[PDB]
């Protein structure tokens, strides 16, 4: 199981994604949108190595950080706009690119973000 | 153009449906790579673009007709065309989005909704989970109206989303799981319709780590036991391949063997 928990425009935001039974250092974890519009795939992305992967449009912005000991990983929102409303999953596959394709082996419920 | 295969429910049959869905099997995947006695898609690298779907042409007793587009990848349906209009997902990826502009290229309405064609996203907007939504012949053949009206203005956004669970139950899950084309099958034969239970829906839900965990394993035990449930809800675990093998009809490509 993945559990993700974690603003006015400018501001700044922690997501949070802990996975339960299982731990995450083996797995290709990324965050996604709901409704990403023009864009596509994740919103940051962290190897299985460690590189990571950040979409254009969060690029300077947005951090994505592993932290094997509690097991879970986080994402780092800072300057936040109006248009980075939407809900925010978590998902992890273990072999593949960086970003998760699906189908997904584990998959959180989403957080939502204003 | 890509591979098509042809369904209709007008007189459908079990040995109708059957046939249906080995030739999309058959168009999924050609079976040279098999670990655990079951059969791998293609792995996404080194898969050239023109063989990278099927088309799935279904038929009903009004004789209207739809294109389902299949990702061969993982049997995912990307799309579909309905005359002169073709409407897609929203891809989820960059090079999934490029890929699908090789598909219905003479139409000349394309459209991408603005929502992937995840059961989460279709669920909220159909106001139903898949536990009530009721599949077999009939809920098929209401599903490919509404995808052949939805252009004319004259299918409802939850319908739409609704009639795609219907069809991507039906097909590709189907074709993923013998298990799940088997309850199709009864569904058929005996002219029954009815939401799938929890042994449907914890499968269709595991397709991906069931898929890893097999191709993992190098005896064919599992490191850690997988979790499904029974029909009546029960859980149970799952230690080794065995009991899977006449469960999955194939898997997704993980790791290389
Ligand atoms: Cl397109
Ligand atoms: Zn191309």
């Amino acid at each position: 199981q993945l559990v993700e928990t974690g603003v006015q425009s400018g501001g700044s935001l922690r997501l949070s994604c802990a996975a339960s039974g299982f731990t995450l250092d083996n797995y290709n974890i990324g965050w996604f949108r709901q409704a990403p519009g023009k864009e596509y795939g994740g919103v940051s992305c962290i190897s299985s190595d460690g590189s990571t992967y950040y979409a254009d449009s969060v690029k300077g912005r947005f951090t994505i950080s592993r932290d094997n000991a509690k097991n879970t990983v986080y994402l780092q929102m800072n300057n936040l706009k109006p248009e980075d409303t939407d809900v925010y999953y978590c998902a992890a596959t273990k072999y593949g690119s960086s970003c998760p394709i699906r189908p997904y082996d584990y998959w959180g419920q989403g957080t939502q973000v204003t | 153009q890509y591979p098509i295969i042809n369904f209709t429910t007008a007189g459908a049959t079990v040995q109708s449906y059957t046939n249906f869905i080995r030739a999309v099997r058959g168009r999924l995947t050609t079976g040279a790579d098999v670990r655990h006695e079951i059969p791998v898609l293609p792995n996404r690298v080194g898969l050239p673009i023109n063989q990278r779907f099927i088309l799935v042409e279904l038929s009903n007793h009004a004789e209207l007709s739809v294109t389902l587009a299949l990702d061969v990848t993982n049997a995912y349906v990307v799309g579909y065309r309905a005359g002169n209009s073709a409407y897609f997902f929203h891809p989820d990826n960059q090079e999934d989005a490029e890929a699908i502009t090789h598909l219905f290229t003479d139409v000349q309405n394309r459209y991408t909704f603005a929502f992937g064609g995840n059961y989460d996203r279709l669920e909220q907007l159909a106001g139903n989970l898949r536990e009530n939504i009721e599949l077999g012949n009939g809920p098929l053949e209401e599903a490919i109206s509404a995808l052949y009206y939805y252009s004319t203005g004259g299918t409802q956004l939850p319908t739409l989303a609704r009639s795609f669970i219907i069809c991507i139950q039906m097909i590709s899950e189907a074709a993923r799981f013998q298990y799940i084309e088997g309850e199709m099958r009864t569904r058929i034969r005996y002219n029954r319709r009815s939401a799938p239970d929890p042994s449907v829906i914890t499968l269709e839900n595991s397709w991906g780590r069931l898929s890893t965990a097999i191709q993992e394993s190098n005896q064919g035990a599992f490191a850690s036991p997988i979790q499904l449930q029974r029909r009546n809800g029960s859980k149970f675990s799952v230690y080794d391949v065995s009991i899977l093998i006449p469960i999955i009809a194939l898997m997704v490509y993980r790791c290389a063997p």
